[PDB]
């Protein structure tokens, strides 16, 4: 039906130190499979 | 290590439709697909167009849309280019050359194939255009 | 930002749908996050630049995070073995 | 279409030591959710031309124990550890971003 109130969008909130923290954690448990000197970089991945 | 060839008509005149071929090695066109590419006297390099086994998308420059055109044919086993209007400044090479590299997985538009290189040149094309 | 929509394909089922009726008031859900899942790229050539890039759409992955400390047994009661012993008549 | 810069248009360096070249564009060359899209070719005269540097920094084959090119970008750069008595040839950088996979204009080099 009608909209109460004022019309906004919806959203989610991640702490940032949690967030980074887990991916350096995870990031240098990874390199043991591929090697030491190896670079890691994160996607986003595209329309599906 | 495969290498490609061109072919042509040497001699040309102006007005003319031309058809330049690409001599396609023992690869065959199902494998990693092939662009054209044009050289200049005196000016920097301009693109002509990319092809791919099953034709398609075949992005071509905005500039040359409308006037420049490539085909593909399996059996000839050959990628044709035709060209009609010529310009002043057509006197100058043409280069066939490949492109090896490849980059996808199951994410990126469903298995969509992505291809950035060129791959060993031609020899080249020597034409002379005049009366 | 993202957005909101009704109808949905949840177990795609090309054949099937369902629609989302609306919640009344507004909705504050928290929750945590256990697992990601990550889908390596081409095999382009040996690069150390590598990217690693999210997946999912497979349901079957969601449950594999979650039953992969078991594995069904079937018990055979029956047993043979050598011993020294003598049936009387 | 872009127009790409080649600096030092013209190079003159003593064998054995090390020479700069850089590139650069206007619009970034981050592809979208994807990497940088620039190579190296060399042309020598009288022979066929090559590709020697893939990506941003993968060495594809072949040669390249001698070029070197690194960076985000936008003013790109490369870099030669020891310059060889095969070295002889015009330089070309290459920018194959969105649309048009154009050329740069190109890059003499001089031995003494
Ligand atoms: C992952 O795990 C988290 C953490 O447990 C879950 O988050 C909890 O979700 C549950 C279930 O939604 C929450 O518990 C209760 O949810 C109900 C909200 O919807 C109600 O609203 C309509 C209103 O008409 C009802 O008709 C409808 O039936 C639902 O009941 C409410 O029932 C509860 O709130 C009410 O009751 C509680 C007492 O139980 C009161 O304190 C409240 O004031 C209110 O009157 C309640 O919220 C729970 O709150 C969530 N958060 C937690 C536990 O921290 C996730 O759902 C779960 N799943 C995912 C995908 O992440
Ligand atoms: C993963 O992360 C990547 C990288 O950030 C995201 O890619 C972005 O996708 C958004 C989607 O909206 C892109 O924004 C849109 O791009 C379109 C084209 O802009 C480019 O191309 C034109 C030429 O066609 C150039 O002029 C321009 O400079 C850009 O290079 C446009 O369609 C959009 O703008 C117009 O249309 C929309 C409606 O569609 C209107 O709302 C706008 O006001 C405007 O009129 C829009 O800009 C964005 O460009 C992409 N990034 C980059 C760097 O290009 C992925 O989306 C993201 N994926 C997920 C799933 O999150
Ligand atoms: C959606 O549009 C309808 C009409 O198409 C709106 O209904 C009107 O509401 C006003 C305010 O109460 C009444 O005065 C009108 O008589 C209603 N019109 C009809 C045809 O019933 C409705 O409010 C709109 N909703 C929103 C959220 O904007
Ligand atoms: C998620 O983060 C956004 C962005 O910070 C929050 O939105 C703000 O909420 C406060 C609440 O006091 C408002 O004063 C601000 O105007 C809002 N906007 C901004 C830009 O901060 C939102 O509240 C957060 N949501 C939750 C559930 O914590
Ligand atoms: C990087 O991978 C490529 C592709 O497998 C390797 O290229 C091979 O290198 C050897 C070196 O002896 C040659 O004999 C092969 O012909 C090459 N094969 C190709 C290009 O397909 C390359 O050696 C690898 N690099 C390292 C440092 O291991
Ligand atoms: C804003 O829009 C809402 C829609 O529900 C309405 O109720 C409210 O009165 C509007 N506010 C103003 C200040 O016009
Ligand atoms: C995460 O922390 C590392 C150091 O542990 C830091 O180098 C990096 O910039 C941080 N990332 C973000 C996004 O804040
Ligand atoms: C690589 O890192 C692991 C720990 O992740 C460490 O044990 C190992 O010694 C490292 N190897 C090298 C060559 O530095
Ligand atoms: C998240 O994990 C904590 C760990 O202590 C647990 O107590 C909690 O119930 C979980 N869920 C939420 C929403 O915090």
């Amino acid at each position: 039906g009608d909209i109460i109130g004022d019309i906004r969008q919806a959203h989610c909130n991640v702490s940032k130190a949690t967030w980074n923290e887990t991916l350096g954690k995870v990031v240098k448990q990874l390199r043991k499979h591929f090697g030491n000197n190896t670079i890691i970089r994160f996607a986003n991945s595209s329309g599906g | 290590q495969v290498q490609l060839q061109e072919s042509g008509p040497g001699l040309l005149k102006p007005s003319e439709t031309l058809s330049l071929t690409c001599a396609v090695s023992g690869v065959s066109i199902t494998s990693y697909p092939w662009s054209w590419i044009r050289q200049s006297p005196g000016k920097g390099l301009e693109w002509i167009g990319r092809i791919f086994t099953v034709g398609g998308h075949t992005d071509l420059n905005p500039s040359l849309k409308s006037r420049v055109t490539i085909a593909r044919d399996s059996s000839r086993n050959q990628v044709s280019l035709i060209l009609r209007s010529v310009t002043a400044a057509d006197t100058a090479l043409y280069y066939c050359a490949r492109v090896p590299f490849y980059w996808n997985n199951k994410s990126w538009y469903g298995g969509a194939y992505q291809w950035y290189a060129l791959d060993s040149w031609g020899q080249g094309v020597a034409v002379t255009v005049s009366s | 930002p993202c957005r909101i929509k009704q109808i949905i394909n949840m177990w795609q089922r090309i054949g099937q749908c369902m629609y989302a009726p609306p919640i009344q008031g507004v909705i504050r859900c928290v929750s945590n996050i256990t697992g990601l899942i990550l889908t390596r790229d081409g095999g382009s050539t040996n690069s150390t630049t590598e990217t690693f890039r999210p997946g999912g759409g497979d349901m079957r992955d969601n449950w594999r995070s979650e039953l992969y400390k078991y594995k069904v047994v079937k018990i055979e009661p029956l047993g043979v073995a050598p011993t020294r012993c003598k049936r009387r008549v | 279409d872009i127009v790409m810069t080649q600096i030092p248009v013209s190079l003159s360096v003593t064998p054995g030591e090390p020479a700069s070249i850089s590139c650069s564009s206007s619009q970034s060359l981050q592809h979208i959710s994807g990497y940088t899209y620039l190579d190296w070719y060399l042309q020598k005269p009288g022979q066929s031309p090559q590709l020697l540097i893939s990506r941003v920094s993968g060495r594809a084959s072949g040669v390249p124990d001698r070029f070197s090119g690194s960076g985000s970008g936008t003013d790109f750069m490369l870099k030669i550890s020891r310059v060889e008595a095969e070295d002889v040839g015009i330089y070309y950088c290459m920018q194959g971003t969105q649309l048009p996979f154009s050329f740069g204009q190109g890059t003499k080099v001089e031995i003494k």
